[PDB]
């Protein structure tokens, strides 16, 4: 049981600062190098440096040297990793990992990276505790099939998850597709929710999607016209 | 130095998965590779061109030799399907560089081709001084595609959020991107158009303010 216990999500404003912790359990802090990586939503893995927990010896990537801190704490089996001046595109999820896999030959002198920690997420945003704004997508049976239409509402600009749409009070559920929000660059959620119903209906039958966002102790109930 | 990877590789289960990794003379480097499923911390699946920790199954092995090391998945279940990274150190630079990553899928079931639907800003909104475009995406399988949006006839990058696909109740996958403009971008362009690229083939919808 090699273990990197990494502290938990934060939620930063842009040009904070952030220290994300990285504790040993399961072998000894100072025997192996702690490499540390970051990870954008989507995207590959990216090196960011290590550090030699005995000697305290680092090496910083090129991309993030200068704005980034690797220090230890040998007393209690602690790394930890400082991100500084941090941007939208600091957004992240940051790994540990330890360099367990020691070289073969004096050539190709260089421990690799066996156990890895969970990661600590890091959300860089100007986003206070915010309510959405809601507004109606009109109906089109332009991409559903014969006799239909798709109609919907944009729940906008909220933070934090989650929101909920009913619609119809939980009356209609058949042909509901609540899609999962989008987080965008600032930190902000967006998503839509639509409703498949007979075109023959959009006369008649009345439609509100019902919006709930609890965090902000927001609801609305947005009707949907033609 | 730079790992090259294929960003995609596809095998039906039971067939046999090659992800390759280009590099300068990286045969003369011991490679080693990570799985990282959805959601997931990475894990060593290969070690020193070609072993493997403990618990990993032997089908999962590797080969290194000139200019190409290349991870060999056999009998691939569909718990495989993940993204795999292969990583070297470049002693010039004194840099750990991983691959780009290779998204293994493991097709279950056959192609099903994207429905899409897209929507103009509402009037509503655009009185809010603010226009969002909603394109949503719905009943794809494999679960991958790229979203790219143009105005007129030229690309837009600027505004773009979009979704990683997700699974319906159908176990099909539904995925939405987003284009926020200003009300005058909305207003001084012809159209807009979604455009959703899905194993080869395109679906694109477009809007006026017409």
């Amino acid at each position: 049981q090699v273990q990197l216990v990494q502290s938990g999500a934060e939620v930063k404003k842009p040009g904070a600062s952030v220290k994300v912790s990285c504790k040993a359990s399961g072998y000894t802090f100072t025997d192996y190098h702690i490499n540390w990586v970051r990870q954008a939503p989507g995207q590959g893995l990216e090196w960011m440096g290590w550090i030699h927990p005995n000697s305290g010896d680092t090496n910083y990537a090129q991309k993030f040297q200068g704005w980034v801190t690797m220090t230890r704490d040998t007393a209690i089996s602690t790394a930890y990793m400082e991100v500084n001046g941090l941007k939208s595109d600091d957004t992240a999820v940051y790994y540990c990992a330890r360099a367990g896999l020691h070289p073969t030959t004096t050539d190709y002198y260089y421990y690799g990276m066996d156990v890895w920690g969970q990661g600590t997420t890091v959300t860089v945003s100007s986003a206070s505790f915010k309510g959405p704004s809601v507004f109606p997508l009109a109906p089109s049976s332009k991409s559903t099939s014969g006799g239909t239409a798709a109609l919907g509402c944009l729940v906008k600009d909220y933070f934090p998850e989650p929101v909920t749409v009913s619609w119809n009070s939980g009356a209609l559920t058949s042909g509901v597709h609540t899609f999962p929000a989008v987080l965008q660059s600032s930190g902000l959620y967006s998503l839509s929710s639509v409703v498949t119903v007979p075109s023959s209906s959009l006369g008649t039958q009345t439609y509100i999607c019902n919006v709930n966002h609890k965090p902000s102790n927001t609801k609305v109930d947005k009707k949907v016209e033609p | 130095s730079v790992l090259t990877q294929p960003p995609a590789v596809s095998v039906a289960p039971g067939q046999t998965a090659r992800i390759t990794c280009g590099g300068n003379d990286i045969g003369r480097k011991s490679v080693h590779w990570n799985q990282q499923k959805p959601g997931q911390a990475p894990v060593l699946v290969v070690c020193y061109d070609s072993d493997r920790p403990s618990g990993i199954p032997e089908r999962f092995s590797g080969s290194n030799s000139g200019n190409t090391a290349t991870l060999t998945i056999s009998r691939v279940e569909a718990g495989d399907e993940a993204d795999y990274y292969c990583q070297v150190w470049d002693s010039s630079s004194d840099h750990v560089i991983f691959g780009g990553g290779t998204k293994l899928t493991v097709l279950g079931q056959p192609k099903a081709n994207p429905t899409v639907t897209l929507f103009p800003p509402s009037s509503e909104e655009l009185q809010a001084n603010k226009a969002t475009l909603v394109c949503l995406i719905s009943d794809f399988y494999p679960g991958a595609v790229t979203v790219a949006w143009k105005a007129d006839s030229s690309p837009v990058k600027a505004g773009v959020e979009t979704t990683t696909p997700s699974k319906q109740s159908n176990n099909k996958y539904a995925a939405s991107s987003y284009l926020s403009l200003t009300p005058e971008q909305w207003k001084s362009h012809r159209s807009y158009s979604c455009q959703v690229t899905h194993e080869g083939s395109t679906v694109e919808k477009t809007v006026a303010p017409t």
